[PDB]
């Protein structure tokens, strides 16, 4: 189906102690493939997926220089933003940046994005047309006016609509055995009696890729929400994901409840029932 | 690959 | 300044089976700022060699990290995750439940 | 990284075609630029490849062709003008946080077209009425060589092309003067015609 | 836009000189180049953003700083032993490939050992001859700047209060007034050609202006003649029916 490449950048100021901590990661869909950590000893962009190992040394030289240039800009932004909000020099603050591109099932351009956050709140973001900006407050309006006069949206649009889509297609081809292979969830249910009249039914979904999935509980066919607990999708650690949904049902009425699992790797939706 | 060096805020 | 308490999940990579090698995971997510201390515990003591994923963040800009180490579950050993964050007045201990 | 402009000096008559070669040694995606430096002026961008059409139109009838396979960005103009006499620089950027790289440059000399040559030597007197005067050799064709002075007491400037753009008229001119008593405009340019 | 140190400047042996370069374009990246005759543009130093600068290809003998976003001062130390050099400053929005560089006017830096032979120019305008007016119906004015040292001048023509470029050509190189001497003073000529009708109008005002680059105001001068400071010398001429 659809696909996406995304890059994440985080810079945390450590005033008085040195340069900001800088961490950068790259994702194709739900798979990380590159990383950089300013506290690592290599001081280089590093691979994190097997299909990116096919890139020559000039790839890693280019990505290392560009990723360090990102950290230099964030280093100055932390100082600039500190002055925009009249903050003190002794406090720690965080800059976050995310951008990338989505493609459809035909691998043609679908949308691009470029977003920026200060201290975990929206600061400025590129709009859908990739030609204008959304400023979240007065301090960001100064950035918006600066970035509009410099026409930096033209440069980003050329990357998001061109370079970004071209390399996403290349990665999907070089990693077709992993990025294009779907992993259906392996499901099972557990039963635990919390008393002599109620029981907990937990519907499990393990070892699936990609991470998108929906678990819904139904009683006699109608949806259920009360006494239903749903946990966030979590990484298993091997490239696949896990998720479970639980419900507290009366004893002797377990056969009235059904768990419905929907995932790309499933030809038809799964239906789970305890007896 | 990622984008080139960004403009400062 | 917005602060977010981390959500904590302790679990194994594969379904737990006594006497079989596995991986103990601790997934912290939805927290801010990124500064966090996570430790994997075996019977109250810290596990030495523990790896973690590279820092990333969700659409709401909250961070998430995965801490993990190889282990072999038994019947008597108790495992847990110890998390300290600026939003916590005291480090939080979450014991490993085999069915959660 | 390096940028190669193969012609160091190009001399062209007016209305002739211009073809300045440019090649780069970097093997990835690039952005490309052509800069022009007119005499007495600073470097200014002539045209650039941003994206899209490999044939890039520029100012003053210039056009460049970006060929990815040949790693070339040759600059062309179908009919050069005298006002195109300048220095031309090719520049390529390699998208890996490295500064823009310029070629060695190409000096373009456009031979001025003199339509109605009328060579003459005139005497011009100082406006402050100091009895000083200079000799003006003007309106000669471009194939005429104005040789230097053969005496340190006599000064002869190189030839000089002015353009009266309102009349579409270009003319050559050289100036001679001397503080000697034997000096005269009749024999000022004999080393190289109407004489009043 | 971008501004830098004056188009001409000189230094003495054992002295360091700092060339200024400023821009109000809100640009992050700034550059310093040295333009050599056969080598093109050679990068000395470049600054991706404030507080960050990296060496170019010929950084030896030079130093820079970037404590502010607007300024990128280049310092030429005494270890740099080039008798003459042309320095260009540039800036761009970022170091990105999509951003072209804007260039300053440039600066010629000369090694001047003895300052006692620095002289400003004398300027005179020579009026067109009646022979040219009758023969071609055109009138050529000739401006002559003489006796200046070093060859740091900028000649311009002004007609009725406005600078003119049409019908103007200036010698590309000055002449040595004493060509056998290494410290000879220089001479420069220029031509402005107008129609005979225009010159024959007495209301028309012609002016040749020469900007000379010499000593600054804070330089020491212990000679008999006037201090040959940076100044403008001019000569004018009006029409003749």
């Amino acid at each position: 189906g659809s696909h996406s490449m995304r890059y994440f950048f985080t810079s945390v100021s450590r005033p008085g102690r040195g340069e900001p901590r800088f961490i950068a990661v790259g994702y194709v869909d739900d798979t990380q493939f590159v990383r950089f950590d300013s506290d690592a000893a290599s001081q280089r962009m590093e691979p994190r997926a097997p299909w990116i190992e096919q890139e020559g040394p000039e790839y890693w030289d280019g990505e290392t220089r560009k990723v360090k240039a990102h950290s230099q800009t964030h280093r100055v932004d932390l100082g600039t933003l500190r002055g925009y909000y009249n903050q003190s020099e002794a406090g720690s603050h965080t800059v976050q940046r995310m951008y990338g591109c989505d493609v459809g099932s035909d691998w043609r351009f679908l949308r691009g994005y470029h977003q920026y956050a200060y201290d975990g709140k929206d600061y400025i973001a590129l709009k859908e047309d990739l030609r204008s900006w959304t400023a979240a407050d007065m301090a960001a309006q100064t950035t918006k006016h600066k970035w509009e006069a410099a026409h930096v949206a033209e440069q980003l649009r050329a990357y998001l609509e061109g370079t970004c889509v071209e390399w996403l297609r290349r990665y999907l081809e070089n990693g077709k055995e992993t990025l294009q292979r779907t992993d259906a969830p392996k499901t099972h249910m557990t039963h635990h009696a919390v008393s002599d009249h109620e029981a907990t039914l937990r519907c499990w979904a393990l070892s699936f890729y990609p991470a998108e999935i929906t678990l819904t509980w139904q009683r006699d066919g109608e949806d259920q929400t009360q006494d239903t607990e749903l946990v966030e999708t979590r990484p298993a650690g091997d490239g696949t994901f896990q998720k479970w949904a639980a419900v507290v049902v009366p004893s002797g009425q377990e056969q009235r409840y059904t768990c419905h699992v929907q995932h790309e790797g499933l030809p038809k939706p799964l239906t789970l029932r305890w007896e | 690959i990622m984008d080139q060096v960004p403009f400062s805020v | 300044m917005i602060q977010r308490t981390p959500k904590i999940q302790v679990y194994s990579r594969h379904p737990a089976e006594n006497g079989k090698s596995n991986f103990l995971n601790c997934y912290v997510s939805g927290f801010h700022p990124s500064d966090i201390e996570v430790d994997l515990l075996k019977n109250g003591e810290r596990i030495e060699k523990v790896e973690h994923s590279d820092l990333s963040f969700s659409k709401d800009w909250s961070f998430y990290l995965l801490y993990y180490t190889e282990f072999t579950p038994t019947e008597k050993d108790e495992y847990a995750c110890r998390v300290n964050h600026v939003t916590l007045s005291q480090p939080k201990i979450v014991k490993w439940d085999r069915d959660m | 990284q390096s940028v190669s402009q193969h012609n160091h000096h190009v001399i062209l008559s007016e209305a002739a075609s211009l073809e300045l070669g440019c090649n780069y040694s970097y093997g990835g995606t690039v952005n490309l630029f052509w800069y022009v430096q007119y005499p007495g002026q600073h470097l200014q961008l002539l045209l650039k490849y941003f994206s899209g059409d490999p044939l890039v139109k520029g100012i003053k009838g210039f056009e460049a062709e970006f060929i990815k396979s040949k790693f070339s960005f040759n600059l062309r103009k179908p009919s050069v003008q005298w006002s195109d006499t300048a220095e031309y620089f090719c520049a390529v950027n390699a998208r890996r946080n490295t500064p823009l790289v310029f070629g060695k440059g190409t000096r373009l000399s456009v031979i001025a077209n003199i339509q109605n040559p009328d060579p003459a030597v005139y005497q011009l007197r100082d406006s402050k009425s100091s009895d000083k005067s200079v000799c003006l050799f003007t309106d000669f064709d471009s194939q005429t060589n104005v040789s230097q002075s053969k005496d340190s007491d006599v000064y002869i400037t190189d030839k000089c092309v002015l353009d009266m753009r309102s009349m579409d008229f270009k003319s050559n001119s050289a100036v001679a003067w001397s503080n000697k008593s034997d000096f005269a405009c009749a024999n000022a340019f004999n080393n190289s015609t109407f004489f009043p | 836009g971008i501004t830098q140190s004056p188009k001409y400047l000189f230094r003495k042996e054992g002295q360091n000189v700092t060339l200024s370069c400023e821009q109000n374009l809100n640009h992050d990246a700034m550059y310093w180049y040295r333009q050599d005759p056969g080598q093109g543009l050679r990068l000395i130093y470049y600054s991706q953003i404030v507080n960050d600068f990296q060496k170019g290809d010929i950084a030896e003998g030079y130093s820079v700083s970037r404590e502010k976003k607007e300024s990128f001062p280049l310092t030429v130390t005494s270890a740099q032993k080039n008798p003459t050099a042309f320095y260009l400053c540039a800036s761009s929005i970022t170091l990105s490939s999509y951003n072209e560089q804007f260039f300053g006017p440039g600066t010629r830096l000369t090694v001047l050992e003895d300052l006692k032979n620095v002289f400003p120019p004398e300027v005179a305008v020579f009026e067109p001859s009646e022979a040219e007016i009758s023969h071609t119906q055109k009138a050529t004015l000739v401006c002559l700047a003489t006796g200046f040292y070093p060859d740091h001048v900028e000649l311009s023509w002004w007609v009725n209060g406005k600078e003119v470029h049409s019908g103007v050509c200036t010698d590309p190189q000055p002449l040595k007034e004493q060509p056998a001497l290494n410290d000879s003073r220089y001479a420069l000529s220029s031509r402005l050609r107008v129609s005979a009708t225009f010159w024959q109008d007495p209301r028309n005002h012609f002016r040749c202006q020469v900007q000379f680059y010499g000593l600054s105001e804070n330089d020491e001068w212990t000679q008999d003649r006037a201090k040959p400071v940076t100044q403008i010398v001019s000569a004018e001429a009006w029409g003749r029916a």
